[PDB]
C-alpha cells in the first residue's frame, strides 16, 4: 500500500520494461510471469503474477 | 603513343562542391542522436543525466565526420593551386 | 610529352549547386529534432522546459552544417574569379 | 607549358538544375514537422497550442535551407553571364 | 594566355533533367503529411477535424518546392537559347 | 578572345535519364500514403471511409510529379532535335 | 563567333543507365505495401479482406512508373541512333 | 556552321555502372518484406501461413525490379559495340 | 559530316566504380533482415525456429543483387581491355 | 571514319572515390544490426545469449560489401597504370 | 588507329570530395547505435553496463569506415602528382 520504492521490472507481452521515477504515464498489458521490485536500499523482491495492468503515474 | 599532359586548374574547385554535399548528411545523426535522448528522458527523466554523456559523445563524432569533409573542402583552395 | 595549363573559368559556378544539393539535405534531421520535441513534450508536459536546451542546441549544430556548405557555395563565387 | 584559357557559358545553366535538385530534399524534412504535430496533438490534445510554436519554428527554417539552396539558382542565371 | 570562350548550347538542357530529378522527393514529403493525419485520425477520431488545418499548409508548401524545383527546369528550356 | 559556339546534340538524351531517375522518387511516396490507409484501417475499421479521401489524394498529387518528371523526359526528345 | 555541331553518338547508352538507378527506387516502395497489409491484417484478421484491393492497388501504381522510369532507356536505344 | 559526329566507345560502359548502381536499391525492399512477415508472425502466430502468399509475392516484385535494373547493365555489354 | 569514333580506354576503370558503389547499398536491407528477427525472437522466443528459414533467405537473396551489383566491376575490368 | 585511341591516365582515380562513397553505405547496417541487439537484448535479456551469433554474422556480411567496395578503391590504383 | 596517351593531373583532386560525401554516410549510423543504446536503457537502467560493450564497438567499427572513406581522398592528394 503506497510503499516508497526506487524502481520496479515488469513483463509484458511487447517485453520487459523498467520503471523509475517521473516514468512516462503508460498503461500495457502484464503477461504471466514474474515482477521485480528493487527498494531504497538496495534489496530487491521478486513475486509471481498472473497477468494485469500497471499503471505509472507521472508524479 | 604520343604523349599529352593537361593541368585542369578548375578541378581546383569542382571537388570543394562535392565533399561540400556530404556536410549535411551527419546533420541527420547529430539529430537522430538528440531525438533519442529526448524520447528516452521523456521516458525516464531520472536516467537523462546518464545518458547525457552518451548524447554528446554521439553527437560529437558525428559532427566530427562532417568537420572532416568540411577539411577537405576547405584544405582543396586555399593551399592548391 | 607536352604540357598544357587549362583554366576552366566556366568551373567557377558548377561547384557551387552541389554544395547547394547538401544544403538541404540537414532539414531532414532539423524538423527531426522538433519532431521528437514534440513527442516528448507530449508524453511528458513537465519535463518539456527542461528538454528545451538540448533541442536548441542539436537544432543549431545541425543548422551549422548546412551553412558551413552554403557558406562554400557563397564563398565559390564573389571572391574567385 | 602553354596556357589555354576557357570560358565555359553554356555552365552558367547547368548549376541551376545542381541546386534545384536540393529544394525537394528539405521538403521530406518540412512535412515530418507538421506529421509530428499531428501526433503528438492527438497524444495530448490540450498540448496543441504549446507546441505550435516548436512547429512554425522548425516549419520556416526547415523551408529557409530551401530558399537559401533556390536562391542560388535563381541568382545564378539571371546576373552572371 | 589565349582566351577561347565557349558558348555550349546543349548545356541549356541536360541541367532541366536535374532539377527534374528534385521533382519528386517532395513527393515523399507530401504522403508523409496525409500519412501522419491518418494514424492521428486512428488515434484520436474527433480530433480530424481540428488537425486537417495543418494537413493543407504542409500539403500545398510541400507541393510549392516541387513547383519551383519543377520551374526552374521549364524555365530553364522556353526562353533560354 | 574568340568564340566556339558548339551545339551538342548527344545533350538532347543524358538529361532524359537524369529526369527519369526522379520518377520512381513518388513512388516511396505512393505505398507510405496506402501502408498509413492499412495501419490506420486495422487501428480503427469505422475510420476506413473517412480517410479514403486522403488515401486517393495523397496519391493523385503525388503521382502528379512522377507525371511532371516523365513529361519533362519525353518532352526532352520528341521535340527537341 | 564560330559554330561546331557536334553528334555524340555515345550519348546514346549513357542515359540508358541514368533511367536505369531510377527503377529500383520503386521497389523499395513496392514493398511498403505489403509489409503495411501484413502488419494491418495482424493487428485485425477480419479486416485482411477490405484492405487487399487498396493493397493489390498499391502494386500496380507503384509497379507502373518503374515501368515507366525502365520505358526510357528501353526507348532510349532501340530506334535512336 | 560545320558538323563533326563522334562516335565514343568508351560510352558502351559508363552507362552499365549506373545502371549497376540500382540493383542494391530494390535490396531494402526485398527484405522490406520478410522484415514484415516475421514482426508479422510474431504479432499472430496462427496467420504465418496467411500472410506467406503476400511475402513472396513482394520479394519476387521487388526482385523482378531489381533485376530489370541488372539487365540494362548486362545488355549494355555484351551486344553493344 | 565528319566521324570521328573515339576509344576512351580510361572509361574501362570508370565504371568499376560507379557499380561499386550500388555494392554496399543492399547491406541496409541485409541487417535489416536481421534487424526484425531478433525483434520477433524478443516478441516470441519459442517461434525463432520457424522464423530462421526466411531470416537466411532475404539474406543470402539481397547479397545475390549485391553479389551482381559487384561482379559487373570485377567483370568490368580483368577481361575488358 | 577517323579512329582515334585514347588512354587517359586520370580516370585511374576518378572511380576510386565513386566506390569510396558506397565504403560508408554498409556502416548504416552496421549499427542497425547492433541496434537491434540491443533493444532485443533490453526487451528480453535472458535471450540476448543466443541473438549474439546473428548479431555478429549480419554485422560480418554488412561489413564484407563495405570492404569489397573498398578493395575495389585500393585495387584501383596501385596495379592500374 | 591513332593512339593519344593523356594525363589528366586535375583528376589527382576531384576525386577528394567523392568520397569525401561517403565520409558523412557514416554518421547517421552513429547515433543509429547511440540512440539503440539510450532507448534500451530507459528500456531497463539495470542493464545499461551490459549493452555498452557493443555501443562503443558499435560505433567505432561504423567510425572505422568512415575512416577509409575518409583516408583515400588524403592519401590521394598529398603523394599522387
Amino acid at each position: 500500500k503506497q510503499e516508497p520504492v526506487a524502481a520496479i521490472t515488469i513483463r509484458t507481452n511487447e517485453g520487459e520494461m523498467g520503471v523509475l521515477a517521473g516514468h512516462e504515464y503508460t498503461v500495457q498489458q502484464l503477461a504471466p510471469g514474474i515482477l521485480e521490485v528493487e527498494y531504497e536500499g538496495g534489496k530487491k523482491d521478486q513475486y509471481v503474477i498472473s497477468g494485469g495492468f500497471a499503471h505509472v503515474n507521472d508524479t | 603513343a604520343i604523349a599529352y599532359e593537361v593541368t585542369v586548374n578548375g578541378a581546383n574547385l569542382i571537388g570543394a562542391g562535392m565533399a561540400a554535399s556530404g556536410v549535411g548528411v551527419p546533420a541527420i545523426g547529430v539529430a537522430m542522436c538528440f531525438s533519442s535522448y529526448m524520447l528516452a528522458a521523456a521516458r525516464q527523466p531520472n536516467m537523462s543525466a546518464k545518458l547525457l554523456p552518451y548524447c554528446i559523445l554521439g553527437f560529437a563524432l558525428s559532427e566530427a565526420l562532417a568537420l572532416f569533409t568540411l577539411l577537405i573542402a576547405l584544405l582543396e583552395l586555399f593551399v592548391f593551386s
